[PDB]
RNA sequence: GUAGUUUGUACAGUUUGAGGGUCUAUGAUACCACCAGGAGAUAACUGUACAGGCCAC
């Protein structure tokens, strides 16, 4: 008996504990590990539990945990030298309020450049750089104020563009991608990074909530100083990067202010509101602050909150330095509790309905979003609980020189580069320049020189698949006879004034032997099918050919763009379709003819998609993947962006055919992007995603009349990864040379 | 192999130097009475690493004849295995025993007991006896 | 609220990597000397726990 009770001890060594009742889905589980938070089942299944490696990690996570848990406490002299070093760091190069004036300066110079080009717009100084909670290398936080009668995009471009023109803010970037669209730029005369947004109002009123709190404690302007260079110094702050904005980090040492006992910084809301009451806090809107001294507020009666501590109690900063990393470091629960400010007491992930795997912190004034949702991989944050734990093991030992304190890179970085998760594909286990599903990145096998003979092997590939589905015109005149049958046989029996025309897999260069005569309905003296009875023609016209012995399969659908009618002709047992003025779909159809006319090439091309595709398990919408008309239009568009254009815009009014379609694969793996651009027609400028704000779609394929729906938004990311793969393999199958059996070609690919 | 075949048992065998004699029974695949001694090396022992043989064991070898005398020229165990060494590489943690390891060990677990004193109050390398 | 096409980290088994005092040669009658308390170091596949990512209902 007792030989199992000295067993579990080894377990017991590493957070392994036996659980008394089965869980709700790991009910045969018996044992738990508190580092791994997975369920085990029995003892040798805990040895085999002690031999995993995430386990391995864990220990050495908690190792350093408690290894640096127990430095012994700071001595006066200690207290001293980190007080020095914290102001050295804010008077040297960190911000102070000279080098705030610097920045003021800097943004009514770029304010200045703005309004030479747009005096309609205002630059207002906001966020980390005005806040007195800054760092030395900054990024300016800047809102244009705009009148509404402007495109958000439009108005940030020519912004981007302006800086580009301009010489003294380098450095101009276009990251438009990421939760606020931002230019960045670079200002040489204080040689530090700002940036530009726009609507952040928000952010704006908690940038003057923080302010107000400066002006009344004086340890602000030091403390997020001191913490911002620790996190520039673990690249943590990049949020881009999976990180933590340092808005949020500025954020997160005025919660720390607030909660570090005896409190520094009063709250917003508390006893003083009478009738108050914590659940509903989210009604308790708030407004701008009066008097740099007190927060307005309003519910839809209305008063302001205090700012201040009517004693601004002096400690030293060395002692706030060092407990804000004991706070943020082995004190408050990172993960289990959002960083909530608008009241002293805990707020919990579903308390504002918001996962429970990393750090959550609210923006004051946008109470519904969490702004710190850019911590997604778990691998990350554990990584920034050593940087944390590095900064709390070199910052509380002490030193020898005499003790001296400094922000070296390497105690902090341990020489280790940062945990970077993957800013493209927000998956860990691999970096920004190791992401698979980056499309530009697909470069890292250059082809093998193209023996002409594989030339002519692709092109026989690629003709196949259009001639075996070529249709005859044998079958051409059968289906003008079925025409002009059909057309004598509606007139005698519905109405005389029915003509028909054909269009669609008859018509659109992409039916073929065996497809459908799609037939257009036009009446004499109608131009349009709004001035018709449309569900009565479809309904009579079905009981007519249900009662013609000559055609069969007849139904009525009423999703297309006008109500329409597919019926099947019994002596040549061809299928088709009768529309009635579609409205739109047959102009769509009518331009995708008429492109297919330009130029052959475009229906060998689609030909050759569409098999392809189907060989790739992608072949059309009714197998999930893109449409072929979707094949069709991104064809089209790999024919515009070849430049010179194969074919033109519609709207806006001599390469080989293997190598036009392994052309099409190659820009479709790396000379395009999906996740950045637009594939459409309507314009000639490379269209990108965030000028049509489908950045949240996977792939921008918009129609460029159907601007209701992107096609790729019905299309998922995991297609996309799936239609990439077969776009690589079109790189490799297909763009390498091989030499298989006659026939066999396609076949082999 | 060469002809001159033999088995038998093993007579004595160093460890440390690697080197041997053994009482062969059989010459060439021809039994003996009374079994003869026949040198053995490591070198001979066809197997990989520090090669060794247990006195006592049975082996299988090719041999020939030198000035010295009989020297065995190869030498492998019965059936061709590999050979043991004088025993005078890990115990499995979980049972204290070489015939199983830990992955492979499916037994319950065991309490932390000495290997000397057969005591599970102290581990073996703070054994008082030892 | 739920399915769909998918990343990591682990998961249990299988197949390969050190066999886990590994390592170390000194060719003709002797070596094995002198312990840690530690549940075993990768690559591949299968099944998978969990969050992240996505499209539709
Ligand atoms: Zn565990
Ligand atoms: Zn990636
Ligand atoms: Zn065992
Ligand atoms: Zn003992």
């Amino acid at each position: 008996r007792l030989g199992l009770k000295q067993a579990e001890e080894r377990l017991e060594r590493d957070h392994i504990f036996r659980l008394e009742k089965r869980s709700p889905e790991y009910t045969n589980c018996r044992y738990l590990c508190k580092l791994c938070l997975i369920h085990i089942e029995n003892i040798q299944g805990a040895h085999k539990h002690i031999k995993e490696k995430r386990h391995k990690k864990n220990i050495l996570e908690k190792q350093e945990e408690s290894e640096l848990r127990s430095l012994p406490p700071p001595s006066p002299a200690h207290l001293a030298a980190l007080s020095v070093a914290v102001i050295e760091l804010a008077k040297e190069h960190g911000i102070t309020d000279d080098d705030l004036r610097v920045r003021q300066e800097i943004v009514e110079e770029m304010s200045k450049v703005i309004t030479t080009f747009l005096p309609e717009c205002s630059l207002r100084l906001y966020g980390s750089s005005l806040t007195r909670f800054a760092l030395k290398s900054s990024d300016v936080n800047i809102d244009i104020k705009f009148p509404p009668k402007m495109n958000h995009p439009d108005l940030l471009i020519k912004v981007l563009g302006i800086l580009k023109k301009n010489v003294l803010y380098v450095d101009v970037e276009s990251d438009f991608h990421a939760k606020v669209p931002v230019v960045v730029c670079r200002d040489r005369k204080s040689g530090l990074l700002c940036r530009v947004s726009a609507g952040n109002d928000m952010a704006c009123l908690t940038t003057d909530l923080l302010t107000a709190l400066g002006k009344i404690e004086p340890v602000f302007i030091p403390l997020v100083l001191a913490f911002r260079y620790w996190a520039k110094l673990c690249y943590i702050d990049s949020q881009t990067d999976g990180g933590i904005p340092s808005y949020c980090f500025a954020l997160m040492v005025m919660f720390f202010l607030q909660q570090r006992k005896p409190p520094l910084l009063p709250c917003l809301l508390g006893s003083w509101i009478e009738g108050f009451d914590p659940k509903r806090m989210d009604d308790f809107q708030l407004k701008g602050i009066v008097e740099e001294k007190f927060v307005k507020w309003e519910c839809n009666k209305h008063g302001k909150s205090p700012l201040a501590l009517e004693t601004p109690n002096r400690v030293s900063l060395g002692q706030l330095w060092l407990e804000l990393l004991k706070f943020y470091t082995l004190d408050f629960a990172l993960e289990e509790y959002v960083i909530c400010v608008r009241i002293q007491d805990i707020l919990t992930r579903e308390n504002k309905n918001w996962p429970k795997r990393r750090i959550a912190i609210e923006d004051p004034f946008s109470v519904k979003r969490n702004v710190a949702r850019s911590l997604n991989s778990q691998l990350v944050y554990e990584y920034v609980v050593e940087r944390f734990r590095a900064a709390y093991r070199y910052f509380a030992c002490p030193q020898t020189k005499e003790l001296y304190y400094v922000f070296d890179k390497f105690i902090l970085t341990s020489g280790k580069p940062p945990t970077i998760v993957c800013s493209i594909c927000k998956k860990d286990g691999h970096s920004k320049n190791d992401c698979p599903e980056d499309f530009r990145k697909i470069d890292l096998k250059p082809l093998p020189p193209m023996t002409n003979r594989f030339r002519e092997i692709l092109d026989l590939v690629c003709k196949r698949c259009f001639d075996e589905l070529s249709p005859p015109c044998s079958e051409q005149h059968n289906r003008e006879q079925i025409l002009i049958g059909l057309e004598k046989f509606i007139q005698k029996e519905y109405d005389e004034k029915a003509r028909l025309c054909l269009f669609g897999s008859s018509k659109n260069g992409f039916g073929f032997r065996d497809s459908d005569l799609d037939i257009c309905m036009t009446l004499e003296g109608h131009e349009n099918a709004e001035k018709l009875n449309c569900k009565e023609i479809i309904e009579n016209l079905a009981k007519i050919l249900k009662r013609h012995p000559g055609l069969r399969n007849i139904l009525p659908i009423t999703t297309a763009k006008v109500p329409i009618v597919k019926f099947e002709h019994r002596r040549s047992g061809l299928e088709g379709d009768i529309s009635l003025y579609n409205t739109l779909a047959q102009h769509n159809t009518r331009m995708l003819a008429t492109y297919a006319a330009i130029d052959p090439r475009v229906q060998y091309l689609g030909y050759t998609m569409k098999v392809f595709a189907k060989r790739c398990d992608i072949g059309d919408a009714s197998r999930g993947s893109l449409s072929s008309y979707a094949y069709i239009l991104m064809v089209l568009y790999f024919l515009q962006q070849r430049k010179p254009p194969v074919i033109p815009v519609l709207q806006e009014i001599t390469e080989s055919l293997g190598e036009l379609w392994l052309g099409l694969l190659r820009f479709y793996t790396e000379e395009f992007d999906f996740k950045e651009y637009v594939i459409s027609i309507r314009q000639k400028k490379l269209l990108t995603t965030f000028e049509k704000q489908w950045t949240s779609k996977c792939i921008a394929i918009e129609d460029p009349f159907d601007l209701n729906h992107n096609l790729g938004a019905g299309v998922s990311r995991k297609m996309t990864n799936f239609i990439m793969k077969a776009f690589i393999n079109g790189r490799k199958l297909f763009g390498t040379p091989f030499y298989p059996l006659i026939g066999r070609e396609a076949e082999y690919f | 192999p060469q002809l001159l075949h033999g088995a038998g048992i093993c007579k004595w065998f160093n460890v440390r130097m690697g080197f041997g004699f053994l009482s062969m029974t059989a010459r060439a695949g021809v039994a003996l009475d009374p079994p003869v001694d026949v040198f053995v090396h490591q070198s001979k022992l066809h197997m990989e690493g520090f090669r060794s043989l247990k006195e006592g064991e049975a082996v299988e070898f090719t041999f020939k004849k030198s000035a010295k005398g009989l020297e065995s020229i190869r030498v492998t165990g019965p059936g061709g295995v590999f050979c043991i060494g004088s025993e005078r590489g890990d115990r499995c943690y979980n049972c204290g025993g070489l015939d199983h390891h830990a992955k492979e060990c499916k037994l319950p677990p065991q309490p932390k007991k000495c290997h000397f004193c057969q005591s599970i109050s102290h581990m073996v390398a703070s054994c008082p006896l030892k």
